[PDB]
């Protein structure tokens, strides 16, 4: 908000904004089939923690 | 430049979105 | 030369005027100014776009509102000639779209002046958008009376 109180009471409400910041991590499998796994279970663990949380 | 409400807005013109470690200036007239 | 060219009167008269005659241009550039502290929303422009007279045509000088004096203030918001209002008017209807170029033949001489200085005396000693009333007005509720002076010439 400016509330410019000058000579003038003046009221602007000038909205403004910030996004998060995520991050996202993307994993791939392929084989000798040269075909994309279904199926299979990728486990991320965040290892810049000290354990493998 | 754009009057909003009697604020010669420079900057900031509404919705202005901000990063990580910005600096937002406050340039009216 | 349509401007002229600066000459003295007399033998050593020591004198160099010149002349600049001015206009605006009506411009368009549409400037919405959000309010959500009365319901009634308005855009006016950016106050004219002051021009100068040289040939019989306007050639721009650029923003008419910072140039210009004076201006109305919705809660600050310059307002003067050379605009257009879009107007959005509430009701117990509903709400009705209206519009209201302003036009300087909409410009109005009004000051809005305190209870004890005169109502057309206006005050340029004191500043352009402000004076400090310093007279007592008394508040009882069921008389409670904001007494100033619209003048409306």
């Amino acid at each position: 908000s400016l509330s410019v109180q000058g000579t003038t009471s003046e009221s602007a409400s000038v909205n403004v904004q910030y996004v998060p910041l995520t991050s996202t991590i993307t994993a791939t499998v392929v084989n000798q089939e040269g075909s994309p796994l279904a199926g299979a279970t990728v486990q991320l663990y965040n290892t810049t923690s000290g354990s493998n949380t | 430049a754009v009057t909003i409400n009697g604020i010669t807005f420079y900057s900031p013109v509404p919705n202005q979105t901000y990063k990580y470690g910005q600096q937002l200036v406050l340039s009216i007239q | 030369n349509v401007l002229p060219t600066l000459t003295e009167l007399a033998a050593g008269n020591g004198t160099f005027t010149g002349s600049l005659q001015f206009t605006i241009v009506p411009n368009n550039t549409v400037v919405q100014i959000p309010s959500s502290l009365t319901k009634t929303s308005f855009a006016v422009y950016t106050n004219g776009s002051l021009a100068i007279v040289l040939n019989g045509k306007a050639y721009s000088l650029g923003p008419a509102g910072l140039f210009l004096l004076p201006f109305v203030t919705y809660t600050g918001s310059a307002i003067g000639a050379n605009a257009t209002a879009i107007i959005t008017v509430s009701d117990g209807v509903g709400t009705s779209t209206t519009q209201v170029p302003i036009t300087a033949e909409n410009f109005t001489p009004i000051r809005l002046a305190p209870f004890q200085v005169p109502a057309q005396v206006p005050l340029p000693n004191a500043p352009k958008l402000k004076y400090e009333y310093n007279g007592s007005i008394v508040i009882t509720p069921q008389q409670q009376v904001l007494k100033i002076y619209v003048t409306s010439i």
